C-alpha cells in the first residue's frame, strides 16, 4: 500500500450543524478545531507525496518501441494496452477491478491521477526493457534484452553463456510464469488483501465517525436542531456543551487514529520506494528483499492506492 | 422545491433542498432515513407528496496564491461544487476561479489536484493539466547497444 | 580530470547552500511543527472551556471554593485534554523522526563508512563515497556518485564464433564500431582487441543466437612462430 483516501472533515461543521449558538459555544474549546484541520491537512499531503515517491523515479517518460523484439521474452501482459481508454496493462486492469458525506467530511482527490500513476509505471517498465539498469543511474542506454538478462544473470553468479544457451527456454519460463500471475489475479481477489485492507480500515473509521453524531452523550437530544427547538437558550447550553464534549471528543480520537494509520502507511511507501529503487531500477544482492530466489529484475504495475511488483527471480 | 430553504415539518426544523423524490414509500412510512440514520426523506402534513431533502451545497474554499512577494492575484478553488452554485474552469477539484486553463503542460508548481496545477507565469496565474517529463522513445534495437565514453563525478546533498 | 571534476561540484554545493535557504526545509519543517504545536499548547491556557475566566487567578479571587472548584474543573478538564492531544502529537512526530535518524543511521553507516551497492540509497549515480556534514537537529550528506557522460551507438552480438566453437567475454560486451569488433567493460567505453584471455569458451556457434563471426586473436601463437 503507497496511500490512502485523503479525507478532510470540517469540524466545526460536523460538531455543530450550521448551528450558530452551538459555534459560539465551540468557540470557547480554543483552536482544537484548528489544530484537527491541520492534522487532516498534514496527512492528505502526506498521500500525495507517498505516491510521488514511489512512482516518480523516472527522469523521462521512457516509451518501448513499436517492435517488440524481446529476444523472446513477452511482456505484452504488463506493457500498456493503447486501444482501452486508460493506458493501462492487462495486468494492471485486473488489480483495479480485484480492489473495491454530508456532514463536513469529504475525500480531496489525489495529486496525480491513476492515467498519470499508470505513465509513470509505464515509464519505469518501458526503461527497464529497452535500458537494463542504466535508466536509473543516468541516461537510458539501450542494450539487447537478450543481453541485459544475460548481465543480470551473472549478477546472481551463472556465467553468460547460460542464458544464451538456454535463451528459448528461460523466456517459454519467463512467459509462462506471467501467464500464471493473470491466472491467480483473476481466480482469487484475496491476493490484494493489503490493499483492501487499508481502504477497509479508512471505511471503518468514517463509517463509525458519522455513527457517533447518532450519540446523545447525555444530552436530551444527538439532533442539535431538536434541542434548539425545545429548549431556550441558557437550558439549551449545558445540552448542547455535552454534545460538543462528546462529538469534539469522538473526531479528536478519529484523527488520532488516522495520524497513526498514515504513518503505517508512510512507512509501506517507503518500503515500496526503495524496492523501486533497488529492485526495478536496479539488481538488488539483498536476500529477499526482492522475490524468494536470486532476483533478476522486477517490473512495478500500479494498483489502486498502491503498487504492486512482480519479481522475477532464478 | 429545488431551493435552499430553512425547512419545519411538524416541528422537524432542517435546512435543504426539497425535491420530488422517486422512493417506495409504504402508506404508513413517515419519513425516509439513510444509511447513515439521517434523515433524507419526508410525507408532507397537508399532501400526499414525498420529499427528498438534499443538503444545501456546501464546500471547502481554497485560495491559491503564488507569494505576496509575487504579485497580490489570486485564484479561489471551491472544493467538490460545480461552478453554478458559486477565469472559470472547472476541474475534479472543484471550481477554479481566478485562472486561466492553459493547454500546453507544465511541471507541477502549485497542486490544485486531479492531475491539475496552478503557476503564476507571463502575469496570469494559470491552471495546466501537469507535464509527468519529457516523453523518450528509447533506440532499442536486438543488435544495437549504448556505451558510455566518459563520465560526470556529480556531488549532491541529501538531508535528514 | 576527475579530481576537477570532484572539486567543481563541491563548488557548487556551496554556492546552492549560500543561494537558496529552500534547500534545508526538511529540517526547517521539522523545527517549524513542533513551534507550532507549542505555540498551540501556550494558546489553549486562553481558553476558557466554558468556565467563567480562563485565568484561573480571576476564579479563586471572585469565587469561593466551592463555586469556584466547578470553575476550576472545566479548566482543568479542558487544559488536561489540550496537553494529552500535544503529548500524543509529539510521540507521534518523534516516532516520524526516530525513523529518519534509523534512516540516517544506515546511510552513516552504508553509505560514508562503505560503499553501497543499493541503488539511488546513496544519491543518483553509481554510489563512489559520500561525506558527513553536521546540520542543526540533522545530518546532511553530499554523495559523491558516478554518472556516465556522453555515449555511443555500437553493434553488439552476444558471442562470436571463431573455429565452431563460441567466445563469450569474461567481463565486458562484445562491440562493433562497424568494420571491426572489440570488447569493451560495460560502463566505459575501453575497446580492446577479442583475445582468447578476454573471453571464454563455451559450446559452439549453432545454439547461441544472435552470435556474429569473428576472428578470436591468439596470443601465444606469434610467439611460437617467433
Ligand atoms: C505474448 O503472449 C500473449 C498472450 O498469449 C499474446 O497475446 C495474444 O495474441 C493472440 C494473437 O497473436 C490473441 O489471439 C490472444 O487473444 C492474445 N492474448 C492476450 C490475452 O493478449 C501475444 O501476442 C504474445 N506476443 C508475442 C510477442 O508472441
Ligand atoms: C529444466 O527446466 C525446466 C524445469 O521445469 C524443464 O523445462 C522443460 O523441458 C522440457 C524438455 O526440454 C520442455 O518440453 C518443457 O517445455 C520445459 N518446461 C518449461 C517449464 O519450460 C525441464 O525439467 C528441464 N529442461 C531441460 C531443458 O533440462
Ligand atoms: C570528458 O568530459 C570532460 C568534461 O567533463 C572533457 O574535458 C573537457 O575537454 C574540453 C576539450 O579539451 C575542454 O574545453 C574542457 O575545458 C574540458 N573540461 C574539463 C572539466 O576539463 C573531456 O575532454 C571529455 N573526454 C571525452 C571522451 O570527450
Ligand atoms: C574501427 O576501429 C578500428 C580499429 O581502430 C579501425 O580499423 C583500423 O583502421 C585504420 C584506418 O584504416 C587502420 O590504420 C588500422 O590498421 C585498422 N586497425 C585494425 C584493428 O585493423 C576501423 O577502421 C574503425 N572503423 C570505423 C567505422 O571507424
Ligand atoms: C560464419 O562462418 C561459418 C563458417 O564459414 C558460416 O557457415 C557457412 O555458411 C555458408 C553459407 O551458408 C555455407 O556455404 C557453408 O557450408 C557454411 N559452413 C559451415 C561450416 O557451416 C556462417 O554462415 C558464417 N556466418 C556469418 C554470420 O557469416
Ligand atoms: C387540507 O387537508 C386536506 C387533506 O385531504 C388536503 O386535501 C388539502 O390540500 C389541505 N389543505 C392545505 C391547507 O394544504
Ligand atoms: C522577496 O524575495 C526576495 C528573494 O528571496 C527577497 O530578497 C526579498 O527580501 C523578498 N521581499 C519581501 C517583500 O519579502
Ligand atoms: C455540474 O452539473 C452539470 C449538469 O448536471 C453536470 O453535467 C456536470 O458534470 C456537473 N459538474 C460537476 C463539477 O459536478
Ligand atoms: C486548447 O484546447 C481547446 C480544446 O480542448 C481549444 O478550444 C483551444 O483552442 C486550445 N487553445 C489554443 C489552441 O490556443
Ligand atoms: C542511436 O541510434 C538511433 C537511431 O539512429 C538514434 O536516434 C540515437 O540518437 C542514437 N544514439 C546515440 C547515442 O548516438
Ligand atoms: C533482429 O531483428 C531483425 C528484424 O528486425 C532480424 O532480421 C534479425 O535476425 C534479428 N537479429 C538478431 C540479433 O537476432
Amino acid at each position: 500500500p503507497v496511500s490512502m483516501t485523503k479525507t478532510s472533515v470540517d469540524c466545526t461543521m460536523y460538531i455543530c450543524g450550521d448551528s450558530t449558538e452551538c459555534s459560539n459555544l465551540l468557540l470557547q474549546y480554543g483552536s482544537f478545531c484548528t489544530q484537527l484541520n491541520r492534522a487532516l491537512t498534514g496527512i492528505a499531503v502526506e498521500q500525495d507525496k507517498n505516491t510521488q515517491e514511489v512512482f516518480a523515479q523516472v527522469k523521462q517518460i521512457y516509451k518501448t518501441p513499436p517492435i517488440k523484439d524481446f529476444g523472446g521474452f513477452n511482456f505484452s501482459q504488463i506493457l500498456p494496452d493503447p486501444s482501452k481508454p486508460s493506458k493501462r496493462s492487462f495486468i494492471e486492469d485486473l488489480l483495479f477491478n480485484k480492489v473495491t458525506k454530508f456532514n463536513g467530511l469529504t475525500v480531496l482527490p489525489p495529486l496525480l491521477t491513476d492515467e498519470m500513476i499508470a505513465q509513470y509505471t509505464s515509464a519505469l517498465l518501458a526503461g527497464t526493457i529497452t535500458s537494463g539498469w542504466t535508466f536509473g543511474a543516468g541516461a537510458a542506454l539501450q542494450i539487447p534484452f537478450a543481453m541485459q538478462m544475460a548481465y543480470r544473470f551473472n549478477g546472481i553468479g551463472v556465467t553468460q553463456n547460460v542464458l544464451y544457451e538456454n535463451q528459448k527456454l528461460i523466456a517459454n519460463q519467463f512467459n509462462s510464469a506471467i501467464g500464471k500471475i493473470q491466472d491467480s489475479l483473476s481466480s482469487t481477489a484475496s491476493a490484494l488483501g493489503k490493499l483492501q485492507d487499508v481502504v477497509n480500515q479508512n471505511a471503518q473509521a468514517l463509517n463509525t465517525l458519522v455513527k457517533q453524531l447518532s450519540s446523545n452523550f447525555g444530552a436530551i437530544s444527538s439532533v442539535l436542531n431538536d434541542i434548539l427547538s425545545r429548549l431556550d437558550p441558557p437550558e439549551a447550553e449545558v445540552q448542547i456543551d455535552r454534545l460538543i464534549t462528546g462529538r469534539l471528543q469522538s473526531l479528536q480520537t478519529y484523527v488520532t487514529q488516522q495520524l497513526i494509520r498514515a504513518a503505517e502507511i508512510r512507512a509501506s511507501a517507503n518500503l515500496a520506494a526503495t524496492k523501486m529503487s533497488e529492485c526495478v531500477l536496479g539488481q538488488s544482492k539483498r536476500v529477499d528483499f526482492c522475490g524468494k530466489g536470486y532476483h533478476l529484475m522486477s517490473f512495478p504495475q500500479s494498483a489502486p492506492h498502491g503498487v504492486v511488483f512482480l519479481h522475477v527471480t532464478y | 422545491k429545488n431551493k435552499c430553504v430553512n425547512f419545519n415539518f411538524n416541528g422537524l426544523t432542517g435546512t435543504g433542498v426539497l425535491t420530488e423524490s422517486n422512493k417506495k414509500f409504504l402508506p404508513f412510512q413517515q419519513f425516509g432515513r439513510d444509511i447513515a440514520d439521517t434523515t433524507d426523506a419526508v410525507r408532507d402534513p397537508q399532501t400526499l407528496e414525498i420529499l427528498d431533502i438534499t443538503p444545501c451545497s456546501f464546500g471547502g474554499v481554497s485560495v491559491i496564491t503564488p507569494g505576496t512577494n509575487t504579485s497580490n492575484q489570486v485564484a479561489v478553488l471551491y472544493q467538490d461544487v460545480n461552478c453554478t452554485e458559486v477565469n472559470v474552469f472547472q476541474t475534479r477539484a472543484g471550481c477554479l476561479i481566478g485562472a486561466e486553463h492553459v493547454n500546453n503542460s507544465y511541471e507541477c508548481d502549485i497542486p490544485i489536484g486531479a492531475g491539475i496545477c496552478a503557476s503564476y507565469q507571463t502575469q496570469s496565474i494559470i491552471a495546466y493539466t501537469m507535464s509527468l517529463g519529457a516523453e523518450n522513445s528509447v533506440a532499442y534495437s536486438n543488435n544495437s547497444i549504448a556505451i558510455p565514453t566518459n563520465f560526470t563525478i556529480s556531488v549532491t546533498t541529501e538531508i535528514l | 580530470l576527475i579530481a576537477n571534476q570532484f572539486n567543481s561540484a563541491i563548488g557548487k554545493i556551496q554556492d546552492s547552500l549560500s543561494s537558496t535557504a529552500s534547500a534545508l526545509g526538511k529540517l526547517q519543517d521539522v523545527v517549524n511543527q513542533n513551534a507550532q504545536a507549542l505555540n498551540t499548547l501556550v494558546k489553549q491556557l486562553s481558553s476558557n472551556f466554558g468556565a467563567i475566566s480562563s485565568v484561573l487567578n480571576d476564579i479563586l479571587s471572585r469565587l469561593d471554593p466551592p463555586e469556584a472548584e466547578v470553575q476550576i474543573d472545566r479548566l482543568i478538564t479542558g487544559r488536561l485534554q489540550s496537553l494529552q492531544t500535544y503529548v500524543t502529537q509529539q510521540l507521534i512526530r518523534a516516532a516520524e523522526i526516530r525513523a529518519s535518524a534509523n534512516l540516517a543511521a544506515t546511510k552513516m553507516s552504508e553509505c560514508v563508512l562503505g560503499q553501497s551497492k543499493r541503488v539511488d540509497f546513496c544519491g543518483k549515480g553509481y554510489h563512489l563515497m559520500s561525506f558527513p556534514q553536521s546540520a542543526p537537529h540533522g545530518v546532511v550528506f553530499l554523495h559523491v556518485t558516478y554518472v556516465p557522460a556522453q555515449e555511443k551507438n555500437f553493434t553488439t552480438a552476444p558471442a562470436i564464433c571463431h573455429d565452431g566453437k563460441a567466445h563469450f567475454p569474461r567481463e565486458g560486451v562484445f562491440v562493433s564500431n562497424g568494420t571491426h569488433w572489440f570488447v569493451t567493460q560495460r560502463n566505459f567505453y575501453e575497446p580492446q582487441i577479442i583475445t582468447t584471455d578476454n573471453t571464454f569458451v563455451s559450446g559452439n556457434c549453432d545454439v547461441v543466437i544472435g552470435i556474429v563471426n569473428n576472428t578470436v586473436y591468439d596470443p601465444l601463437q606469434p610467439e611460437l612462430d617467433s
